[PDB]
RNA sequence: CACGCGCCGCGGCGAGCCCGAGGGAGCCCCCGCGGCGGAGCGAGCGCGAGACGCCCCGGGCCCGCCAUGCCCCUGCGGGCG
């Protein structure tokens, strides 16, 4: 009692600590990597566990073409993704690479199996390289959602976003002096 | 991965390989979700009458007569309001409520496959209510040919060592508690084994055994694989049903069975291996914490702080 | 029936509740109102510098 | 000093003696370690936390 | 399901989360979108520019299948060829047995020029092309054609 | 903080550190008693 | 409670996705179009995107609308800026 605790102190913050998903595979993986980090203190494992706790809206997908373009100076390393890897038909040919992901499309899996690559699961990554030796951690673009592009106030002079519905008039939509 | 086949008297006679549907991952959450949706799709609608409570003539008296302002009938009886005797509901129930639910085809297929895979686990079959101490193998496959007399069906049931589960149900019939016993749901019995056949006549023999249910192999029902939403149910397969199930899934056009994954037991094996152990590094010893005591109380406590013993007190 | 016209009694306390927010660190380097001839020259000098030009090849 | 003068009517202050300082530390001394309040009962704690500044005991 | 809803956790509290001074009344601001230029002017100006007024010419009956015009970019062209034929054609950069693609048979009218092409000759038939689409095609050895 | 050394090494080093601390404590106590007395006497002089 | 709109969490699949109506005599099984997404801008005739990047912010370039300079074929059309 009788103490001042609101003068140089801010309110607490809330962060995720558990995956939140019913899928038992993700719970198992999160717990295993948390144990590994507890017993080694490595940064790769810490970031991996944090990523495994993220929500689906914060885990964008990654294409094979983007993966190829990102492995230009490091073809011998292992690409690690905490999301699904999809196919890119726009790319006629793909090189040989090693990728570890949560999921693969059937087409992406088959394309990687051809060309001599290897598709890896997080279970095998834990079995072989628990601390991520010779591994690169990658993610997609978090601002690519269509919902993200409509945040803000369309009618203000300094915003650069569009209104949400369909608008047919002219008042305030044809320059700074349309009002 | 082989499966033993038994004859009508309980002796092995043949052998079959394990169909790939039995390698699907076990997902209780998906089975629960699909069970809930499908079971809500079977209800019949109900609602009150649209004319209930509004067939009388009632109007409010105003203020100035020393009575509350609700509507009244000619003699002065209150009417219409939901807090008046005889009035209408505040929000009467209607039949335009959404009674059904939608489930994608892929998730329905996933749920049925996962329940089938659970049915071949033995541990799950025991965790669910089933007396399978005397059962030879799981899956249980029997070559029964055609059975049209209940006596022969009972003979087979005793031969394959599954009679205790039929007697479990035969002795459990009783009258249900509460309302419902007057709504055509008077009696309740426990759940027994499930028979899956194909191009064979076993229905007439098996129909009248309490607790037993029948299914054709080309149209398996999920509400029967997971009664009460609990997945592990004991199944008796005929030989033809097993052989055909081998490829009933190949007739689902452009469908791929979901990929197998690791389980809990397979994880600590990985975590206890040397390859993962080589990376472990011990953490320093923790801080030492003791209760605060007055050093001047005793000379030992004082010596803990000033070894020289030069402090007068 | 008259009510109050104006008060600023509680306003300074509300302002300080979450601190006084500073501007963004990109508002200091905007080109919002700079002289166009200066901006055009800066663009061309960068593009012709081999060590800092983003033109391909 | 100027800040102390501004808060004057909430505090009282002065110059302490060696005996006062020793009594305060011996009888009411606690350490801030990682945000916890740890009692001081022996010289090992002081040495472990303040050795880098040539401070090795209560004296 | 009603067991898990927020309203069931307000039993015993008298006003159910609507306040004492204000309360829950019927339509304290009006019905629908009324007031857009009057007491809701700030809301409409902040979030809905171009809501009031007219703009452009009017067509009394739009012909929906005349305005239909699907397009394909030059970087999606090779995905129309199946994989086996794909590797076969890519291996031999033949000039006499070049693949011929008719995008109208796949449901497209015009060809646009986003992306790039594999270095191999090809013949593409469409009803229209963009300026750059033709330029990129001819730099890889292909030729564009117009199909009925 | 992660330590690489074994338990016995930690125990022995801990004992050595404790002995060093005890000796330093005795020396410093004597020195500072002398210092306080001298301060008072010098001010009087 | 029904329908519509916004945002958040979870499941399945993923450049695709989808128990529409309906048909197979199987409430739960099999087959089953639109649509939405995939390219924008422009009153409109219409024209139409690659150059960089773990992620985020910002610069730099590219497309459409408006205005201009130079060159040229099939020309109030094309190209380059
Ligand atoms: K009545
Ligand atoms: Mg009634
Ligand atoms: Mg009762
Ligand atoms: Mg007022
Ligand atoms: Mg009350
Ligand atoms: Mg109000
Ligand atoms: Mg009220
Ligand atoms: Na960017």
């Amino acid at each position: 009692m009788g103490i001042d605790l609101k003068t140089g102190i801010k309110k607490r913050k809330v962060e995720r600590k558990e995956p939140k998903s019913p899928n038992p595979y993700i719970r198992l993986l999160h717990n295993a990597f948390k144990v590994v980090y507890e017993n080694t203190g490595e940064d790769f494992t810490k970031v991996l566990t944090k990523r495994l706790c993220l929500s689906k809206t914060n885990r964008p997908v990654l294409s094979v073409s983007r993966l190829a373009h990102l492995m230009h100076k490091r073809e011998d390393k292992i690409a690690v993704v905490a999301s699904t890897v999809t196919n890119d038909e726009r790319l006629v040919t793909i090189p040989r690479m090693t990728i570890c992901a949560l999921k693969f499309s059937a087409t992406a899996r088959s394309r990687i199996e051809k060309a001599g690559g290897r598709c890896m699961s997080f279970d095998e990554l834990l079995a072989e390289k628990p601390t991520g030796d010779n591994c690169v951690l990658l993610q997609g673009r978090r601002s690519c959602r269509a919902v993200c592009k409509k945040f803000g106030s369309p009618g203000r002079p300094n915003s650069h976003v569009k209104p949400k519905g369909e608008h047919k008039g002219r008042r305030g939509a044809r320059g700074r002096h349309s009002w | 991965p082989t499966v033993k086949v038994f004859g009508p008297t309980g002796t092995q006679v043949a052998e079959l390989p394990r169909p790939k549907v039995f390698n699907v991952p076990l997902r209780p959450d998906i089975i629960n979700f699909v069970h809930t949706q499908l079971r809500k799709c079977l209800r019949t609608p109900y609602a009150v009458s649209r004319y209930a409570g509004v067939q009388c003539t009632a109007h409010s008296w105003g203020p100035g007569r020393a009575v509350a302002r609700l509507p009244r009938k000619h003699g002065g009886i209150g009417a219409y309001a939901n807090f008046a005797r005889g009035g209408h509901m505040a929000h009467p129930t209607t039949v335009i409520r959404r009674w059904c639910r939608k489930v994608n085809l892929n998730q329905r297929r996933y749920a049925v496959a996962s329940a089938l895979a659970a049915s071949a686990n033995a541990a799950l079959v025991e965790a669910r209510g089933h007396r399978i101490a005397d059962v030879p193998s799981i899956p249980l496959v029997v070559d029964t040919d055609n059975v049209t007399k209940t006596k022969d069906a009972l003979a087979i049931i005793k031969a394959v060592g599954v009679l205790r589960d039929v007697e479990r149900c035969k002795d459990s019939r009783h009258i249900r508690a509460g309302r419902g016993k007057m709504r055509n749901r008077r009696y309740i019995t426990r759940k027994g084994p499930l028979v899956i056949y194909n191009t064979e006549d076993v229905a007439r023999g098996f129909r009248n055994l309490p607790g037993v249910d029948l299914c054709h192999v080309s149209s398996i029902r999920l509400l029967e694989l997971a009664p009460g939403s609990h997945p592990g149910r004991l199944i008796l397969w005929t030989k033809s049903a097993f052989a055909s199930l081998d490829d009933v899934y190949a007739a689902k056009q452009n469908y791929t069975l979901p990929r197998s994954c690791i389980t809990q037991t397979d994880i600590e094996r990985i975590l206890q291996s040397d390859a993962v152990q080589k990376t472990f590094v011990p953490k320093r010893d923790p801080l030492v914490i003791e209760r605060k005591v007055d050093p001047f109380s005793s000379k030992e406590a004082l010596a803990r702080l000033d070894p020289s013993g030069t402090v007068m007190p | 029936a008259k009510l109050k016209n104006h008060t600023s009694k509680n306003q300074n306390r509300k302002d300080h509740r979450n601190g006084i927010k500073k501007p963004k660190k990109s508002a200091y380097t905007s080109h919002k109102g700079m002289c166009p001839k200066y901006l055009r020259n800066l663009r061309r000098s960068r593009a012709n510098d081999p060590r800092q030009s983003l033109r391909p090849n | 000093l100027n800040a102390l003068r501004i808060v004057d009517h909430y505090v009282t202050y002065g110059e302490p003696t060696v005996e006062t300082i020793r009594n305060l530390i011996y009888k009411r001394g606690f350490a801030k370690v990682n945000g916890q309040r740890i009692p001081i009962v022996d010289n090992n704690l002081i040495d472990e936390q303040l050795s880098k500044h040539n401070i090795l005991c209560a004296e | 399901p009603t067991r898990i809803r927020k309203s069931r956790k307000r039993r015993g509290h008298r006003q159910m989360g609507y306040g004492r001074v204000g309360g829950h009344r019927k339509h304290p601001s009006g019905r629908g979108k009324a007031g857009g230029l009057q007491h809701k002017r700030t809301s409409f100006d902040k979030y809905h520019p171009g809501y009031f007024g007219k703009l452009g010419m009017r067509n009394y009956h739009v012909r929906r299948n005349i305005e239909y015009n699907p397009t394909i970019n030059i970087d999606k062209i090779w995905s129309l060829i199946p994989e086996e034929q794909r590797d076969g054609f890519l291996q031999r950069k033949s000039t006499t047995e070049a693949p011929v693609v008719d995008v109208t048979r796949f449901g497209f009218f015009k060809v646009l020029g986003r992306g790039s092409l594999p270095q191999c000759p090809i013949i593409i038939k469409a009803r229209y092309f963009s300026s750059d689409a033709e330029k990129k095609l001819r730099e890889v050895g292909g030729v564009p054609l117009l199909v009925p | 903080q992660r330590d690489i050394r074994s338990a016995a090494e930690r125990a022995t080093e801990k004992e050595k550190r404790a002995a060093l601390v005890k000796d330093h404590a005795v020396k410093s106590a004597q020195v500072y008693a002398r210092y306080y007395i001298d301060l008072v006497e010098s001010e009087k002089k």
